[PDB]
């Protein structure tokens, strides 16, 4: 009587009075004579709720009726759509076989339900496997007329599952019953998508912290390296994730790892400005001198992102001043390059060289001057940088601005004292580089001086 | 709309794979 009654409750949908008998005692397991249990029931009328009530209650999600059918078989042929959606959700099997070798998508494509062969199609459901008789969904489709499935089953192929892992998605939306729900089914958290990615990894770019301590609790690996080395704690420096760095750093996270390109964490916290991630790094072990493939230290990355404190923090712990990549741009040279002048003005009142030299000679008032970086050039001037240093070719920062034509940084290099009259290794004045480039503004400043 | 994110491609834009990567050191050299 009282399974009888909770399987009725099932098929109405009267999600109260099942909770009730289920809270009696009634097992969830029960089925009718036709051995559909409430699972089965809830997916044939389109129950959402109920269906994923009894999810949440550990109920046997694989479980078949006696022709064979799965609870994702009963919502594919009566067409529930969303039902399809949450038991795929859950870990469904989108290619159970019945007993007569029906599997989901055919029932869905025999019955022309469009929505729910699309969606298995995109769950990688597979359109080859044939009934016992030989009839793929194709061929039941044209059979039976259905034009729009026909369509949709020729032009999709075998384009194969371009949807997320279901343990991927739960872990985007936080979802831990339905993470829990797949985990007792799949014990493997590291579950991969195509990308390579875990879960953890997806966690951590969201800072999930819920479903990322239920990942991590169930064996997920705290250092998954893919390919491209991009381990759950580079996700969450780089994302400003502080409480997700802080779960990870204290489950095992590898603080030295390199990504494909031979950053650290540390390198991505710096490069997006993340002072406090970078420092509890730093407090953790992470080594300030770390360089890439390009030879960028995390002073370099904060420098090239206009992040002044995290400048500021990196110099507090003694990062070095003056590294240079391999191109010998020092963090100084990186300010000037991109015109950020509050960083160059910390990293010159901490004692940068105003005068380093890059691999062509390049002081960073050249970059300045080429960049038409104005305020990064007073500073420099200023702060003790020569205003007739010459690169290799002999170019001054006079030459290069009235080379690029900025009339401005011409004016103020002029008005400060800067001869015109310099000449490179040939001999070409900066009215020559003006001339070549056709400045008329630049050429005039400098024939009105002493050009 | 509200379920794009479900999906491998839309994922892998998400997660910008490019910003784990050094992109370059430009120079620009003021020759040619």
């Amino acid at each position: 009587d009282a399974a009888t009654s909770f399987l009725r409750a099932a098929r109405s949908g009267n999600l109260d009075k099942a909770l009730d008998h289920l809270r009696n005692g009634v097992d969830i397991n029960t089925c009718n004579q036709n051995g559909l249990n409430g699972l089965h029931l809830a997916s044939k009328e389109g129950h959402v709720k109920m269906v994923v009530e009894l999810l949440h209650k550990e109920i046997i999600l694989e479980t078949t009726t006696k022709k064979g059918n799965t609870a994702l078989h009963i919502a594919a042929l009566a067409g529930q759509d969303e039902v399809v959606r949450e038991l795929v959700n859950y870990g469904a099997n989108v290619n159970a076989q019945s007993q007569k070798g029906f599997t989901p998508l055919y029932m869905a494509a025999q019955e022309n339900h469009l929505e729910v062969v699309k969606f298995l199609l995109e769950n990688g459901a597979n359109q080859n496997v044939a009934t016992e008789d030989g009839f793929t969904p194709l061929a039941v489709a044209l059979q039976q007329g259905h034009e729009n499935v026909v369509a949709h089953l020729i032009n999709y192929g075998t384009k194969g599952k371009v949807r997320l892992p279901a343990l991927h998605i739960a872990a985007r939306n936080d979802d831990t019953r339905t993470a829990a729900v797949l985990l007792q089914n799949d014990p493997n958290p590291d579950v991969l998508s195509k990308t390579g990615f875990t879960p953890l990894h997806i966690a951590a770019h969201y800072e999930n912290l819920n479903v990322a301590q239920l990942l991590l609790n169930r064996g997920a690996s705290v250092n998954f390296t893919p390919q491209n080395g991009i381990t759950p704690l580079h996700i969450a420096s780089r994302r400003g994730n502080v409480i997700m760095v802080r779960l990870l750093l204290d489950r095992g996270a590898q603080i030295e790892t390199k990504t494909k390109d031979e950053l650290t964490p540390l390198h991505c916290a710096a490069r997006n400005g993340h002072v406090r991630i970078s420092e509890i790094l730093l407090d953790h072990g992470a080594p300030i001198q770390a360089k890439t493939k390009n030879g960028l230290s995390p002073i370099h990355m904060a420098a090239q992102g206009d992040h002044l404190d995290c400048v500021r923090l990196l110099l507090q712990y003694d990062a070095e001043i003056d590294d240079i990549t391999l191109d010998h741009l020092t963090p100084l040279h990186v300010a000037a390059h991109c015109g950020h002048h509050r960083v160059a003005k910390v990293l010159l009142d901490k004692g940068a060289k105003p005068n380093s030299r890059a691999l062509n000679g390049f002081t960073p008032l050249h970059i300045a001057c080429k960049k038409n970086h104005v305020r990064v050039m007073e500073l420099l001037l200023k702060t003790g940088a020569s205003i007739d240093a010459v690169t290799e070719s002999g170019l001054t920062p006079l030459h290069v601005a009235s080379f690029m034509g900025h009339l401005p940084i011409v004016k103020n290099l002029l008005q400060r004292g800067a001869s015109p009259n310099v000449s490179n290794v040939k001999v070409e004045t900066p009215l020559h580089m003006a001339a070549r480039a056709g400045h008329t503004e630049v050429a005039k400043y400098l024939l009105q001086n002493k050009a | 709309e509200e379920l794009q994110d479900d999906y491998e491609d839309m994922m892998e834009e998400n997660l910008e794979q490019e910003e784990y990567e050094d992109p370059d050191i430009p120079e620009s050299q003021m020759e040619e």
